[PDB]
């Protein structure tokens, strides 16, 4: 049956919750991933990391589109990350969609994501997730914002920020690399700079998966003709336009 | 402790280039090397124990 | 309120008429009834206004999760199995009468549903109140093979005489024409037969034709600073 | 005390319990190898069998879970058909909700989720099997998705499992290197079980015998299992290799 | 290491096992001897059933119960556990009947079973059980024997055994399947039942036994399954006396 | 056993006493410094963030301010996960008794309630609680303006002056000796950012570790007006004051 | 797609044939097909919307210049081949722009006009686009003036790189910009200050970002 509905975090003695600690070091052992926030875009990139080369990584996915103005990308378990895009989709849906008749602002889908981190740092049965997201994004009035949702259930606004292994290293260098003025296209020559450094293993445009939150494409819109509605201004790079960006170094 | 390095490892390049005195260039040879020796460890979160 | 769809070759096409009644008032002279289930699917809707927009909102959200949680494009069997399943359970008091047209991966579908949950396919579909006007100009001039140029042309001529042979037509015909492998094209106002003639006298008033009680002034522009 | 004894984090961000899974996998010693042919998929696998007694035509450990998806199991066979039974479930469940039969992709996904809920549990074990997805698609060919009792799960060029599993692992990664195509090109699928059968007897160091094969094809819009009879006209097309 | 891996079982141990499960194999290893033949035309059943005392009813006890008109199911270990493991199958096989209205394939009820016995390992609230079931039939795809370890798991059969006999019965089975490799018959395997319990009982040669046997057999009891009485089940009697001499 | 691995978190100790109630309170005195004064013309509310970085957004940042209801803005000091889902049961009971009797909620009442959901974790469900302590700034007419810190305990104490998180020793202290009676919102702005330059651990304070809101009466037609200070104006009234 | 390929491959292949001067009309040919192509004027010959058929023909007018062979005429297509690149406007821009300015410097077609067209680059660059792309076209115009043995101007844009690169510290083109500090000073032969710098070049390129090329010169 269930019996379990006991917290299993529980305070620690000498203060701090001692599952949400632990849950941190399970963040810092996964890839490594960073957001550069411009004036009119948002970058956000990872690498891309299989068993062997038998793996595909064209049906692999790490980064992914929750609404068309808002996208996620993380570090940390793999396993956690996949289920928690799915319930994110789900609210944003269920809880301004069918209420307010479109997607969400960014600012208002951050908060409903970090009260499901929430409501598993807490309930019995239950550890907390062990991923923190990146949740960039773009809303029309505080302008692109970059966020960190954490497994405290925090989150905090940033302007450029590093989660992952070599994350340390990261965010010294893009606090040096940061400026006041960044086109979408000056945003991604930092982003691709700095993801060089923490990449080892081989580099290509297969292997970084790259996506940009610019402006709108009406390519990717489906249809023409409303004009009141404008297009994915979400778009993920494909291997091929990633590439001349690498050489472009 | 890093300061007192800086001498000692400007005194060994007085040897390298074979000069009779510490010259400014030294230091600046002394300062870039140790500095890289201090933050890779720190960063990297490695010691001298094996 | 007449909805055709006229499945051809390289696609399917859609047109319905802009006028929305409210009983014997003509409560809106525009009014889009042509919906957006996906981007390749549009539908449309007939019957009560209120219980259409409503349900083709519902499931316009179940089916765009459904595609981002499959990663791959929606079919248009699936927007009509959660329709028609999600129809039955009230057992046909909420009044939905749509025709979903739409284009997939397994060619193009072109399909009707009725309140009650019914389905039926066809190459040729028909409904609201003025289908039975719109229906007797499709039958007489339509044949297999037509392209896009004749396909767009026939969906709007039934549509249009499906005006004057119905009361709860009326205005501006849309049409919306999905292609294979081709972004849909929603050409808005396609043929405009009806316009406002011109009165032969103003009405604008002076000022003050009118009394005034009392007045006085609110403000909610702003939220007053310290 | 208890940090390797329900399925919560330890000092180190690391779930032992989980892990436990991983080491159960391989207490079978069943192997398998898989690779997507042209147009096809053939998944080869043995069947032991240890005593007299079993009858043979039942043990098995390819379970037809659809018309276009195969599932092949390696680990614990009581897991194997609590998976199985959950996945042919779903199936069923998909067809009656969205009107298509379902595509592997999105079971495979589907069987993930599971897993992951099973780990953020306290009263579930997790199942401790490798389940391998073997397909034909209509829209992305002809696929194989592994998942795993973490609820991690990935495409596949080609795939094995077992404990023997890194040396077949070996083979087939040579071979798609110096080829340079990503899947094995042979438009007939019973010659992609002759190629297959070739890499399993290299790799292991040991011959097979129809009782100790056991092969699943998923070609176009059907999935079947060879019969043992079948097997071995297979056996002898080798000889002439 | 770390202490725990023993009280319970949706923990695993360090090297992937269980526990309670693995200690359930050895609740099943105190009991009763029971053999499965498996006969072209059907299944036999036959299980010792002590006499402990001479207080006890003869031939009024039972061990082997029908489960709908056509599986017998015939178990050994935890004899308490093991009518609530053939009970709930019993429920499942009437839901199955009232919905195609067919009875239930052995493939089809050894499928339900299974999960069942595999359910109770996935909590930590329920108690694996600790019984081993033999059990098979006939149906219209012919007949089938299964064993069902407490593991949950179950294999095809064409003869079985469990308890603590299970040594001598699984080398006598062998012997009679390389007689009769081609098969045999469902009158014959009645009097082979006797033979396998009697030389199965040497584990247990301290005490007395009687001997129930059973069948499912299309061609002498179209394919229902009924208990070996009257002269029949004396001639059985008579044979494994004058074998064991 | 499930009974195995229960905490029992809600028991007793020897001493009379909630293991994990006190261990909650050692958790909040980590996280950031809040310190709400009480004049006798508003309420001025600041909060220390307790991390910093010059790359974090700061310039939008509210993640100490939280707005209950128009009336009525809450300083956040502990676990903020636990605190965001409080304010958010808040802010749905506050609109709540506006909506039955039409009349703006006491400042009283709505304190009162987050007290005892608090205090439903401490007493019963086997749960870890929610370390969480808000010290409420609120206008109501009957009592003027009103000032609160709240426990995880599930305790409300009224008071004029006081001071959560980091440095509650230090600051409580200092609060003391300057607090006087007659005091409007100017001199309480000035003794909010110096309290806060007492317990930093910066080596200068600056405004982009401040965050700063004000409740004043002194807004146009006698109303209260919320004023959450932009961080280009807390810049500018820190060189008013003389700080930097 | 079909047709641009072929013309370029037969250019190409004649140079190494029959002869230069006949494989130029090929060139010419191919030049004028691309042009009309992009705001659709012929098409493409092959049928099909620009979509990827211009990231294609992009390549290949990578490969038609400074690949055929001097020539006075190649030199003067050269200050205009840069508008084809400030038109294309999509991912490959910087891409196409970075390897013709290296391939322009190795021919050698005059001092003048390498530095002209650099110019018209780090111009461009100086509105919009990338600070990147600018400071890195920064090191090579320093360079070209620095070739032209006018060490004044090349010395402005060292001072200018340095500054910068003191903000942007740990970086291999830093080590560039001090290594050609150091040639510049032992061209206005003074010791002191060309040995200074040089200095600066060996601590700073002990990063393991920096290439073989890098140490060797």
């Amino acid at each position: 049956t269930d019996r379990y509905s006991f917290s299993l975090t529980t305070f620690s003695p000498s203060g701090k919750l001692g599952q949400i600690d632990y849950a941190l070091t399970a963040v810092k052992q996964g890839v490594t991933s960073l957001g550069i926030k411009a004036t009119n875009g948002v970058v956000i990139a990872t690498e891309k990391k299989s068993s062997s080369p038998l793996a595909m990584s064209e049906t692999l996915s790490k980064v992914s589109l929750l609404t068309p103005d808002i996208g996620a990308v993380y570090s940390g378990m793999g396993p956690d990350y996949r289920v928690l895009v799915d319930k994110s989709r789900k609210v944003a849906h269920t809880s301004y969609k069918r209420i307010y008749g479109e997607y969400p602002p960014t600012k208002l889908l951050v908060s409903e994501v970090a009260k499901i981190m929430q409501e598993a740092t807490q309930s019995g049965g239950v550890r907390p997730f062990g991923v923190s997201l990146l949740i960039a994004g773009h809303d029309e009035f505080n302008g692109f914002s970059l966020y960190q949702v954490d497994p405290s259930g925090s989150y905090f606004p940033w302007k450029a920020t590093a989660i992952g292994k070599g994350s340390v290293a990261a965010k010294t260098f893009l606090e040096k690399r940061w400026n006041d003025e960044l086109e979408l296209e000056d945003a991604i020559h930092i982003a691709l700079l700095t993801l060089k450094e923490s990449v080892e293993g081989e580099f290509n445009g297969d292997t970084i998966e790259l996506a940009i939150i610019g402006d709108e494409n009406p390519d990717l819109l489906g249809y023409t003709g409303i004009p009141t509605d404008k297009g994915p201004r979400f778009r993920k790079l494909t291997s091929q336009e990633i590439n001349d960006r690498l050489e472009a170094l | 402790a890093d300061v007192k390095g800086v001498c000692t490892e400007a005194g060994m390049y007085a040897l390298r280039e074979r000069r009779i005195h510490v010259t400014q260039e030294d230091f600046e040879l002394a300062v870039g090397k140790v500095m890289n020796k201090n933050q890779e460890t720190a960063i990297s979160v490695a010691k001298l124990f094996k | 309120t007449t909805i055709v769809g006229v499945k051809f070759n390289n696609g399917v096409v859609i047109a319905a008429d802009t006028r929305s009644t409210q009983g014997p008032i003509v409560a809106d002279k525009n009014c889009a009834k042509l919906h957006r289930i996906s981007p390749k699917i549009w539908c449309a809707g007939a019957g009560t206004a209120a219980d259409t927009e409503a349900v083709t909102q519902l499931i316009g959200s179940n089916i765009e999760l459904h595609s981002l949680y499959t990663s791959r494009e929606p079919r248009v069997v699936s927007a009509l199995q959660m329709l028609k399943q999600h129809l039955f359970k009230y057992q046909g008091h909420i009044g939905a009468y749509l025709i979903v047209a739409g284009v997939d991966p397994t060619g193009s579908h072109l399909f009707s549903i009725h309140a009650h949950g019914s389905t039926d396919v066809g190459y040729y579909l028909s409904l609201g109140s003025g289908s039975l006007a719109a229906m007797a100009v499709l039958e007489s001039h339509w044949k297999q093979d037509l392209t896009k140029e004749e396909a767009i042309k026939l969906a709007s001529d039934a549509i249009q005489a499906g005006i004057w042979n119905d009361l709860g037509s009326g205005s501006n015909v849309d049409v919306c024409v999905m292609e294979i492998g081709k972004d849909a094209e929603y050409l808005r106002n396609y043929l405009t037969p009806n316009v406002r003639e011109e009165k032969q006298k103003s009405y604008k008033f002076p000022r003050g034709t009118t009394a005034v009680l009392k007045e006085s002034i609110v403000n909610i522009c702003d939220i007053q600073e310290e | 005390g208890y940090d390797r004894h329900i399925t919560i984090f330890s000092p180190e961000g690391r779930l032992y319990q989980v892990e436990y899974a991983f080491k159960a996998t391989n207490q079978t010693n069943i192997n398998s190898l898989a690779v997507r042919g042209k147009d096809c998929t053939v998944v080869i696998s043995q069947k032991k069998v240890p005593d007299k007694l079993l009858d043979p035509t039942t043990v098995s450990y390819i379970f037809c879970i659809s018309r276009t998806i195969g599932m092949v199991v390696n680990g614990p066979i009581p897991d194997a058909r609590n998976a199985a039974l959950r996945a042919k479930a779903e199936a069923a469940e998909f067809r009656y909700k969205y009107g298509y039969d379902m595509p592997c992709d999105v079971l495979a996904k589907r069987m993930a989720n599971l897993s992951q809920i099973y780990t953020q549990r306290a009263y579930m074990r997790p199942l401790g099997v490798i389940l391998t997805f073997v397909s034909v698609d209509e829209e992305l060919g002809p696929s194989i998705y592994k998942t795993d009792p973490a609820g991690y799960y990935v495409g596949y060029k080609a795939t094995a499992t077992g404990p023997k599993q890194q040396e077949i692992t070996t083979n087939l990664e040579n071979h798609f290197k110096k080829s340079k195509i990503d899947h094995i090109n042979e438009e007939s699928w019973e010659k992609v079980v002759e190629f297959a059968i070739t890499h399993m007897i290299d790799a292991l160091g040991t011959e097979f015998s129809k009782n100790d094969l056991e092969v699943g094809v998923a070609t176009k819009d059907k999935f079947f299992t060879l019969s043992a009879e079948n097997i071995e006209e297979r056996l002898v097309a080798i000889a002439e290799q | 290491i770390g202490t725990g891996y023993d009280l319970s079982n949706s923990v695993f141990s360090p090297d992937g096992r269980n526990f309670q499960v693995e200690y359930a194999v050895k609740a099943v290893e105190n009991g009763t001897t029971s053999i499965g033949i498996k006969c072209n035309d059907g299944v036999v059943f036959a299980v010792e059933k002590l006499i402990t005392s001479k207080l006890l009813v003869p031939q009024k006890n039972v061990k082997i119960q029908v489960v709908d008109r056509h599986i017998g199911c015939v178990y050994s270990g935890l004899i308490p556990d093991g009518r609530h493991l053939v009970n709930r199958g019993r429920e499942e096989a009437a839901s199955f009947k009232k919905l195609y209205k067919t009875p239930i394939p052995i493939p089809a009820f050894a499928d339900r079973l299974g999960q069942y016995v595999q359910a109770h390992t996935l909590y930590n609230s329920v108690r694996p059980f600790g019984v081993s079931t033999i059990f098979g039939g006939v149906d219209k795809n012919g007949a089938h024997l299964y064993m069902l370890e407490p593991s949950g798991s179950y294999w095809g059969y064409k003869g079985a055994a469990t308890g603590k006999g299970r040594q001598s019965a699984k080398a006598e089975l062998e012997k009679l399947v390389d007689h009769h490799p081609e098969g045999l018959s469902a009158r014959e395997a009645v009097k082979q039942a006797a033979k396998i319990i009697y030389l199965a009982h040497e584990d247990n040669k301290e005490k007395d036994f009687e001997l129930e046997i059973s069948w499912c057999s299309l061609s002498e009891t179209n394919g229902l399954h009924k208990f070996v009485k009257g002269d029949l089940l004396q001639e059985a009697i008579d044979f494994a006396q004058k074998e064991i001499n | 056993g499930s009974r195995r691995y229960d905490s029992r978190t809600t028991i007793f100790s020897p001493e009379g006493r909630l293991y994990q109630v006190e261990y909650a309170l050692e958790s909040i005195s980590h996280a950031g410094t809040a310190i709400g004064i009480m004049a006798s013309d508003g309420i001025v509310l600041a909060a220390e963030r307790k991390v910093t970085s010059t790359l974090l957004e700061q310039d939008t940042s509210t993640e100490k301010l939280y707005k209950l209801n128009d009336k009525i803005a809450v300083a956040v000091a502990g676990l903020t996960a636990d605190a965001e889902i409080l304010i958010n049961t808040a802010r749905i009971h506050a609109q709540n008794y506006l909506k039955t009797y039409n009349e703006d909620i006491p400042v009283e009442i709505l304190v009162r309630r987050l007290s005892d959901i608090k205090q439903g974790y401490t007493q019963h469900g086997g749960l870890r609680p929610f370390g969480v302590s808000f010290i409420y700034a609120g206008y109501d007419d009957r009592y003027g303006y009103q000032l609160y810190t709240s426990n995880p305990s599930g305790n409300y104490t009224g008071w004029k002056a006081i001071s959560v998180g980091a440095n509650t020793s230090a600051a409580q202290t200092l609060l003391q000796m300057d607090y006087k009676d007659d005091m409007k919102v100017d001199d309480a702005i000035e003794l909010a950012l110096k309290t806060l330059s007492k317990t930093t651990d910066s080596s200068a304070l600056t405004y982009d570790r401040l965050e700063f809101a004000t409740i004043r009466k002194g807004a146009n037609d006698g109303e209260v007006y919320q004023k959450i200070f932009k961080p280009q104006e807390i810049k500018d009234i820190l060189v008013k004051t003389g700080i930097t | 797609m079909s047709l641009p390929g072929s013309k370029l491959e037969e250019a190409r292949r004649l140079v190494n044939e029959k002869q230069y001067n006949e494989a130029e009309q090929v060139y010419l040919s191919l030049l004028d097909k691309d042009s009309s192509q992009s705001s659709a004027a012929a098409g493409a010959s092959v049928d099909d919307k620009r979509r990827n058929e211009q990231e294609t023909s992009i390549l290949e007018l990578g490969q038609l210049y400074v690949t055929m062979g001097a020539k006075d005429k190649l030199r003067e297509f050269i200050p205009h081949s840069t508008e084809y690149m400030m038109q294309f406007a999509k991912s490959k821009t910087v891409k196409v722009l970075k390897t013709l300015i290296e391939k322009f410097e190795q021919v050698p077609d005059s001092l003048d006009d390498q530095i002209f067209v650099c110019e018209k680059s780090i111009e461009f660059a100086k509105r919009e686009k990338r600070v990147f792309l600018k400071h890195s076209l920064s090191i090579k115009l320093a360079t070209l003036h620095y070739q032209k043995k006018q060490y004044k101007d090349s010395l402005a844009l060292i001072n200018d790189l340095l500054r910068e690169f003191k903000k942007l510290d740990d970086k291999p083109s830093l080590v560039d910009v001090h290594l050609l500090e150091s040639k510049v000073y032992h061209k206005l032969r003074n010791l002191a200050k060309s040995k200074a710098s040089l200095t600066a070049a060996r601590t700073a390129a002990n990063s393991i970002y920096c290439p073989t090329q890098t140490v060797a010169e």
